[PDB]
């Protein structure tokens, strides 16, 4: 069982910048002067895609700023300049001996200039409502960096824990982030209070913004 | 062109056995070996074992006590076996050709989820996101209340595609799953575009196709 | 583009004399193998083999006499042949078979070796000049710029090499620097002259 270790975990890099990940092995992955280290991109819901095996070949149909380099216990792959499609985990893997394994993984992202959010607010259906829940939900649409608060206040009133919040991956053009918040309430207690709001946080905001509306009106 | 696929339950009960196929075009599995590869979520590439092109296995040492690997070859199909299972054992269980000699795993199945629960399936509830009332305007999909994952989300059959933003899952303390798909589009198609939203539940073999429409004072 | 690996292939491996010639195997994970041989068979020879069973940990070398015929290093890390100087006795067939799960695979070497020849020209008579090709292997062949009206000798040696001369004579008075062309698979060779 060999154990491949790559470095860093993960690198965050300018749009256009040299990205280089290593990977080494507890022990040789090499015979007859060939190594048997090969290099993977995931991205998010997708398989495995073969960027280079044995070490250094280049697969068909992969851009040709991804290459490889190294033998014996250290290995590195290197992207020339780094795409916003590139954002993807990379891992290693050796096929010398049994058992295959296969490295931790090594997350890469772009840096780029600030963006702030589109906010919008959604209220609950009145299917919902009908079988007796409300769900509000809050959308962050575009942004980047990826920190970002998100209140939720019903007439002014700070709302604590009834709502769970969710992020998409780096998108593959923009290389921005999105993000989705959700109250859940009883139809009961929606119906008690009047005004729902969404109170954001951003440093592409100056200050926070806030998205909002009546319960009986559009 | 060379594929795979993986069919499988996507639920199963602790300690029963976990049984997959995966099915292969494009190539004879005498020639080429086949392997399994997992990975729980969030986490890196694990080998469980290879069907040899000969007919031989091996598996890795941890799962030798319960799995079995088997194939077919006038079928192209090579099943795989985990008995004994436990919530560790709830991943993504993918088949990926081996090429000769070198062990590159070259082409690689879309992938199937695998979640060890005794809880039972249920199938998603799915609630507009309608418009408000520009510019620029959102709207989406609520697939609330599922169980196991996971779901997938289209747009008008997969005729759109760019704005489109499906949010990962979030378990919610009932124990069922719930997420958001929307889609940002111009203000002044509201009228005119029709948007429908696809989506399909595996586990359930339930399917719900959707129209969002936007809400009115009535 | 990326065609399956064949189970035979066969190459024809020229190599020069006095050098280190190595015939790699195909590349191979030691995971995939199980056993791998190199059949080398010289002419008019019993065959020698070297086999590697990697999961006895046994190398086991059997009718091999020319000691210059070795692995290049140990077959647990290298599974490279290697010649350590090449010589004529060396014409023959070398095979590395691997047996794996898969299957076996088979890279073939048919090498030949090659003698550089001793290759020269002088003005023999009135109006000829004889260009020599000694001792090469295999047979070189040799071509006159501009051509007159040659003879050419072939001499086979019992050690595999051939002496090629050619005499060739110009009665024509348009002629007066004369070209030899010696044509070799070592190098390719050209010699003017003044026929004075
Ligand atoms: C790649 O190249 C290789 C090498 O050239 C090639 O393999 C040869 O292919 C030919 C043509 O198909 C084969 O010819 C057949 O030979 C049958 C019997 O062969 C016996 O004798 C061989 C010679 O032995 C003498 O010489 C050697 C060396 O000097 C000496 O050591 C011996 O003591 C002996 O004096 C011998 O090599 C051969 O060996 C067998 O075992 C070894 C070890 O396991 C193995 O490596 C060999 O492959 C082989 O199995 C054997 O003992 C013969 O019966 C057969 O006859 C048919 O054809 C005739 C017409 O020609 C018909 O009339 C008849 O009815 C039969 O149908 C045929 O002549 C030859 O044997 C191969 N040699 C080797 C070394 O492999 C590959 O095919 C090439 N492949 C590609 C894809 O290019
Ligand atoms: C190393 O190379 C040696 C090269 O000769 C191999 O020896 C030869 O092996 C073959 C079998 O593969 C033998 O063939 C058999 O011989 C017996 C009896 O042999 C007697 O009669 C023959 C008549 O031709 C004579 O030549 C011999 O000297 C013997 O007096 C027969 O009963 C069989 O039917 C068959 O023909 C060769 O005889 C044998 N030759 C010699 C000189 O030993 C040897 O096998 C190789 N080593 C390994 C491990 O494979
Ligand atoms: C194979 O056999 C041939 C024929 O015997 C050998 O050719 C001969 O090789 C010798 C030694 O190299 C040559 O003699 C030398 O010639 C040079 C140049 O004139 C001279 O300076 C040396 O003092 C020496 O006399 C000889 O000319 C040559 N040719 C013939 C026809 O005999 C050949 O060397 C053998 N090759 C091998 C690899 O065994
Ligand atoms: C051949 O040698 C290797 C080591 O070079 C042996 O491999 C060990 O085998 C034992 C039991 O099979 C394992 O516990 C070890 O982990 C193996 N590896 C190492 C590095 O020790 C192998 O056993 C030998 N083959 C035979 C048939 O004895
Ligand atoms: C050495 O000389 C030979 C003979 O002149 C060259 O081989 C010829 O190459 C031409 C290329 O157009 C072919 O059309 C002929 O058929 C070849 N003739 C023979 C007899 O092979 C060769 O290319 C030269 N150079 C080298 C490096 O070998």
């Amino acid at each position: 069982d060999i154990v491949l270790t790559q470095s860093p975990d993960s690198l965050a890099v300018s749009l256009g910048e040299r990205a280089t990940i290593n990977c080494r092995a507890s022990e040789s992955v090499d015979y007859s002067g060939n190594s048997f280290m090969h290099w993977f991109q995931q991205k998010p819901g997708q398989p495995p895609k073969l960027l280079i095996y044995r070490a250094s070949n280049l697969e068909s149909g992969i851009p040709d700023r991804f290459s490889g380099s190294g033998s014996r216990t250290d290995f590195t792959l290197t992207i020339s300049s780094l795409q916003a499609e590139d954002v993807a985990v990379y891992y290693c893997h050796q096929s010398n001996e049994d058992p295959p394994t296969f490295g931790g993984g090594t997350k890469v992202e772009i840096k780029r200039t600030v963006a702030a959010p589109s906010v919008f607010i959604f209220p609950p259906s009145d299917e919902q409502l009908k079988s007796g829940t409300a769900s509000v939900v809050c959308l962050l649409n575009n942004f980047y960096p990826r920190e970002a608060k998100v209140q939720w206040k019903v007439d002014n009133a700070l709302q604590s824990g009834n709502s769970q919040e969710s992020v998409t991956e780096q998108d593959s053009k923009d290389s921005t982030y999105s993000l989705s918040s959700t109250l859940t309430l009883s139809k009961a207690d929606y119906e008690k209070h009047k005004v729902y709001a969404c109170e954001v946080t951003h440093q592409g905001l100056s200050s926070p913004v806030t998205k909002s509306f009546n319960r009986g009106e559009c | 062109e060379v594929q795979l696929q993986e069919s499988g339950p996507g639920l199963v009960k602790p300690s029963e056995t976990l049984s997959l196929t995966c099915t292969v075009s494009g190539f004879s599995l005498t020639n080429y070996a086949v392997s399994w590869v997992r990975q729980p979520p969030g986490k890196g590439l694990e080998w469980l074992g290879v069907m040899w092109a000969g007919g031989g296995t091996n598996y890795n040492s941890v799962f030798k006590s319960r799995l079995t690997i088997s194939k077919d070859n006038s079928k192209n199909q090579v099943s795989l076996k985990l008995s004994s299972v436990t919530a560790a054992d709830t991943a993504v269980y993918y088949c990926a050709r081996e090429r000769p000699l070198t062990g590159v795993m070259d082409y690689w199945g879309q992938g199937t989820l695998v979640t060890v629960s005794s809880a039972s399936t249920k199938g998603p509830s799915v609630f507009p996101l309608a418009p408000s009332s520009g510019g620029t305007a959102a709207l989406g999909c609520l697939v609330k209340d599922y169980f196991p994952e996971p779901v997938t989300v289209s747009w008008n059959s997969g005729a759109l595609t760019s704005g489109v933003h499906t949010f990962p899952a979030v378990l919610q303390s009932s124990g069922l799953y719930s997420l958001s798909s929307v889609v940002t589009v111009p203000s002044s198609s509201l009228g005119t575009q029709t948007y429908i939203c696809n989506v399909n539940h595996k586990p359930s073999n339930t399917k719900v196709d959707k129209k969002v429409e936007p809400k009115s004072c009535d | 583009n990326y065609s399956k690996v064949l189970a035979e292939v066969n190459t024809s491996w020229p190599v020069k004399m006095a050098t280190n010639a190595v015939l790699c195997c195909p590349p191979i994970a030691l995971r995939n193998l199980i056993i791998i041989t190199w059949e080398i068979i010289l002419r008019g020879q019993p065959s020698c083999t070297k086999a590697y069973k990697k999961e006895t940990n046994e190398t086991k070398e059997t009718n091999c006499t020319d000691e210059r015929i070795t692995w290049v290093s140990r077959p647990d890390q290298n599974s490279d042949l290697q010649i350590r100087t090449v010589a004529i006795t060396h014409d023959g067939y070398y095979r590395c078979i691997m047996v794996t799960p898969d299957g076996n695979f088979h890279r073939g070497y048919h090498l030949q070796v090659l003698v550089t020849p001793e290759v020269t020209l002088f003005q023999n008579r009135n109006r000829t000049a004889v260009c020599k090709a000694v001792a090469g292997k295999p047979a070189a062949h040799i071509s006159w710029i501009p051509e007159g009206d040659c003879a050419t000798k072939q001499e086979y040696w019992s050690n595999g090499t051939v002496t090629v001369k050619s005499t060739c004579h110009w009665e024509v008075h348009n002629v007066s620097t004369v070209t030899c062309h010696v044509s070799h698979l070592t190098g390719n060779k050209s010699l003017y002259i003044e026929l004075l």
